[PDB]
RNA sequence: CACGGUGAAGAGACAUGAGAGGUGUAGAAUAAGUGGGAGGCCCGGGCCGCCGGUGAAAUACCACUACUCUGAUCGUUUUUUCACUGACCCGGUGAGGCGGGGGGGCGAGCCGGGCUCUCGCUUCUGGCGCCAAGCGCCCGGCCGGCCGGGCGCGACCCGCUCCGGGGACAGUGCCAGGUGGG
RNA sequence: UAGCGGCCCCCGGCGCGCCGGGCCCGGGUCUUCCCGGAGUCGGGUUGCUUGGGAAUGCAGCCCAAAGCGGGUGGUAAACU
RNA sequence: CGCGACCUCAGAUCAGACGUGGCGACCCGCUGAAUUUAAGCAUAUUAGUCAGCGGAGGAAAAGAAACUAACCAGGAUUCCCUCAGUAACGGCGAGUGAACAGGGAAGAGCCCAGCGCCGAAUCCCCGCCCCGCGGCGGGGCGCGGGAAAUGUGGCGUACGG
């Protein structure tokens, strides 16, 4: 589900990605935290890709 | 946006200066691109970026002002022009558009934006002329150098803009401060966050 | 389909590298209870009238002195009972630059120390005679594991069928191949 | 140490390495009997977290338990009463399947005391739990001052009175406003103390 | 929903990213809109323009994106079909010759020889059939003779599931609707 | 029976003394390091339970964590 | 082929121990009704009660906060008085029904894993000698055997180290 959520965020369906993460992990605060660290690791891959 | 890959981009164009060695005047720019905002739809963002260095060497400026904007303007070497001189300009819509198209951006005093929509309101925004007011402090020395390069991020009939920032002769950390100002002002000005972008080409002009 | 973090333990040192490593390891063995009791007696008959370098054993000791950078070579057995005791350990050694090798036999690796089994051993220091020997071992070992880790990390194991099914597919695909040769005649 | 790496790697159960190992091992433990001796803990750091020490006296007995609820064992699904007690199918057992594993391990090896237990794998039909048992008459346990609470006769069959971890989790015990029904030591103690009549001498 | 996987096609979604057409004229055409621009490129000279000219935004110089179409390969998932087996299941057996590779007897077409297929020794009768003959190579005891053993062919070799049959479906666990005077 | 009444055994508890062995141990000030229990929490659903009422507790099933985090703060939910 | 490690798994009337069963007033874990009341009865009530099953001890359980609170804050658990037949639950009907604060009885705290350092510094068993020998323990000697590096012991645990 974490791979599916970064796949949603790659296509930038961020609201549906947050809803799917909420359906997976439960509480909205944990969902926001999960989506934030998936954005962080996806940004890490994108900032690795340019070099 | 983050700053590490922007550092990588400015390093690769600081060493891409040797790829070019410019002679059509040394200046660079960047682009900004957006993904899914409708070009014909509402929530149109329209703002000004204050920039502190002005990394654009020949910024083309004139003043349109009343008395007490004469002697200090002649001592700072910016051409001055009066209300009856604007009547002289208003005598045809032939030469005034050409002078305003040769010049880039104007600035004007308090009571002459009252007289700029006589019959020439729609004539002057045809070339994008909203002249910016001065103040009662009456000190335009380097305040014109501050008012210039305030880049207008404006939405119009397609979804992209370009911003005139940079020369590699200037210092790198101030240049990335300029691009930081541009990108965080547009990310705040957008209807959503920095997800709306595609990429940033802070490249050379030529 | 075995994941690569487990499949990396199937690729090991060969016979020559294993014997050259064991020959070095036989000289840095930790002393047994007999040659520690008599070592106590030998210390006492001269002090009551420095520690030589040894092998560090076990996942906790080896893990702790790998993350402290203090290891110079680490040997990990291929066949521990839960593999999760050491499945992180090649990744840890690669990030902290420690030369790691995977050796066949926790029985051999716990016959180095005087026990039954051990998961891993580590050379922290060696004597000045064996510094060139550890240099030649490390230059042989690092070309297989530490420099090949980005290829090792994506190499999946298993996924090979039974010989009866491989033979059936082989007969079917060679029938298809010879029929495809008969297509053009 | 290595144990934090092992612990954080056991926490990522949906990863590929863990899914492979849980699948392979769960097949292995499904191939064996429902109650069998394990030569060592499968989860060493989890076992020592719950109280295992690798010394003589600690044994591991691995248990297979059947998943699901508790179907009410009435003949042909007929509970002869009011319709609130007509439930047969969707009922649940008050204790967890882990505590069921501990009580099966203890009732087999009645000469050993249940210390704790932990989860090692599952599929749709079984849950697998490793139970740590201890021999209170071995001299290592009998002569370690730090471990001899279990030697005392009050710790006979902790798993059958719910004094283990998975046993005490099912009793509703705890501190605070969520656990007002176990003031005393139990639901029993609270109900007895509240549903009594203190008839004093002098009223 | 879960246990519950492997591969190949069909059908989508068109993401990374390749190529590409723009007419109320005016004007160097056919400027999709915009930021800004005083002197490249080509190698002192040359080139349209930025300016003239001038229209609904004036085009040099470098720019971003688009609207839509198309192709490409890893869109990555979803879906259908066809297969696989290792989960699971069923059957048989004292889990007794399974699968390949040989080697041998026939056939097919060529010059004693290479290649494809095939077969493997029991049907004339209400007998009998195990506990090895034979061959070869070693070893021992008593003065080449006697006595007494061992190994190997006979009974080919290599393997990773006993052999088949199904198979990610039966099934089981938990929910959901229907049916339910048993 | 009464009694700080008696006598004789026994079993302790309580003090001092000897031999052998063990233990050869702290507080304050400053500096440098380190620190946590996962098919668990939590979510949904189901069933039981509770005074706990948009769910008090427990359990099955499914999902399934994080670390300036988590739990609680008796009305579901978002922001602080 | 053969030998030896290790792992996993057997066998033994192998050496030494331990469990079973009873009692069950009190205690712990499950399982768990219906009579009854509601002037009928199905939710409710009876009742988490009886019956059933398992496990103990001289007490058990509980217990040193993933607590109460919102205060000028308290401070493990257990028990008594009061809170209080109250908040609250309830075909909001019948009925059910706590908790905190307060006063007392009692009063006590602590330990691991984990993180780290110390030549595994740790444990068990057999042989000999001396003692004590009816709770099988103390000292010393064993080039005596195992366990344990898939982590024993010493320090150390959120009050910080
Ligand atoms: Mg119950
Ligand atoms: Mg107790
Ligand atoms: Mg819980
Ligand atoms: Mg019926
Ligand atoms: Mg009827
Ligand atoms: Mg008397
Ligand atoms: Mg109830
Ligand atoms: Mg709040
Ligand atoms: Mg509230
Ligand atoms: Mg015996
Ligand atoms: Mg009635
Ligand atoms: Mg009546
Ligand atoms: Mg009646
Ligand atoms: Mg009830
Ligand atoms: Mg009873
Ligand atoms: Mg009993
Ligand atoms: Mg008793
Ligand atoms: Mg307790
Ligand atoms: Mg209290
Ligand atoms: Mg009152
Ligand atoms: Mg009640
Ligand atoms: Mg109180
Ligand atoms: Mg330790
Ligand atoms: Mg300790
Ligand atoms: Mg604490």
């Amino acid at each position: 589900y974490e791979r599916r959520a970064m796949e949603l965020l790659k296509v930038s369906k961020d609201k549906r990605a947050l809803k799917f993460i909420k359906k997976r992990v439960g509480t909205h605060i944990r969902a926001k935290r999960k989506r934030e660290e998936l954005s962080s690791v996806l940004a890490a891959m994108r900032k690795a890709a340019a070099k | 946006v983050s700053r590490d890959t922007l550092y990588e981009a400015v390093r690769e164009v600081l060493h891409g200066n040797q790829r070019k060695r410019r002679k059509f005047l040394e200046t660079v720019e960047l682009q900004i691109s957006l993904k899914n905002y409708d070009p014909q739809k509402d929530k149109r963002f329209s703002g000004t970026v204050r920039l502190k260095s002005t990394p654009r060497p020949k910024f083309s400026v004139c003043v349109l002002g009343d008395q007490q904007h004469c002697d200090e303007a002649k001592a700072v070497d910016i051409p001055h022009m009066d209300i009856e001189a604007l009547k002289k300009l208003n005598k045809n819509k032939k030469l005034v558009k050409k002078l305003a198209k040769k010049y880039d951006a104007f600035l004007a005093s308090e009571s002459l934006i009252k007289q700029i929509p006589r019959i020439l309101g729609p004539g002057l925004n045809k070339a994008g002329k909203f002249p910016s007011l001065l103040t009662h402090n009456e000190n335009m020395v380097a305040k014109v150098d501050e008012v210039k390069s305030t880049i207008k991020f404006q939405m119009k009939k397609v979804l992209c803009l370009a911003v005139a920032v940079g020369h590699v002769k200037m210092t790198d950390d101030e240049l990335v401060y300029n691009i930081h100002l541009a990108v965080n002002f547009l990310v705040s000005l957008l209807k959503k966050n920095w997800q709306n972008v595609r990429a940033l080409y802070i490249k050379s002009t030529m | 389909k075995v994941p690569p973090a487990i499949n990396q333990f199937t690729q090991v040192l060969d016979r020559q590298t294993a014997t050259q490593l064991l020959k070095l390891a036989h000289k840095y063995r930790p002393e047994t209870k007999q040659e520690k009791k008599q070592r106590l007696l030998a210390r006492a008959e001269k002090k009551a009238a420095k520690r030589p370098p040894v092998l560090r054993a076990g996942v906790n000791t080896v893990t702790t002195l790998v993350e402290n950078k203090k290891a110079q070579l680490v040997v990990i057995a291929h066949d521990v009972d839960p593999i999760e005791l050491v499945v992180f350990l090649p990744a840890l050694c690669r990030k902290m630059g420690v030369p790691y090798c995977i050796l066949k036999g926790k029985a051999r690796l716990g016959r180095l120390v005087h026990r039954k089994t051990c998961t891993t051993v580590a050379f922290t220091q060696v004597n000045s005679e064996d510094k060139g020997a550890l240099a030649k071992l490390v230059e042989a070992i690092r070309t297989n594991y530490n420099d090949r880790y980005d290829e090792i990390r994506r190499h999946w194991g298993g996924n090979v069928l039974g010989p009866k099914s491989v033979a059936r597919i082989a007969k079917l695909e060679k029938a298809k191949a010879k029929e495809l040769a008969t297509k053009l005649g | 140490g290595a144990y934090k790496y092992i612990q954080e790697l056991w926490r990522k159960k949906q990863s590929d390495v863990m899914r492979f190992l849980l699948r392979v091992r769960c097949w292995q433990y499904r191939q064996l009997s429902a109650l069998h001796r394990a030569p060592r803990p499968t989860r060493p750091d989890k076992a020592r977290r719950l109280g295992y020490k690798a010394k003589q006296g600690y044994v591991i007995y691995r248990i297979r338990v059947r998943r699901g609820g508790r179907k009410r064992p009435v003949p042909k699904g007929a509970t002869y009463g009011k319709p609130v007690h007509h439930g047969v199918n969707q009922l649940k057992f008050a204790r967890s399947l882990q505590s069921v594993a501990e009580e099966r391990a203890g009732r087999h090896c009645g000469a050993l005391r249940v210390l704790n237990s932990y989860w090692v794998g599952e599929d749709s039909t079984y849950k697998f739990f490793e139970v740590i048992l201890i021999d209170p008459f071995h001299k290592a346990i009998r002569r370690n001052p730090d471990t001899q609470w279990i030697t005392k006769p009050v710790h006979k069959h902790r798993e059958m009175r719910g004094l283990t971890s998975a046993g005490r989790k099912s009793r509703g015990l705890g501190k605070g406003h969520k656990f007002h029904h176990t003031i005393g030591g139990s639901r029993r103690a609270a109900w007895r103390r509240r549903n009594t009549l203190q008839l004093h001498r002098y009223r």
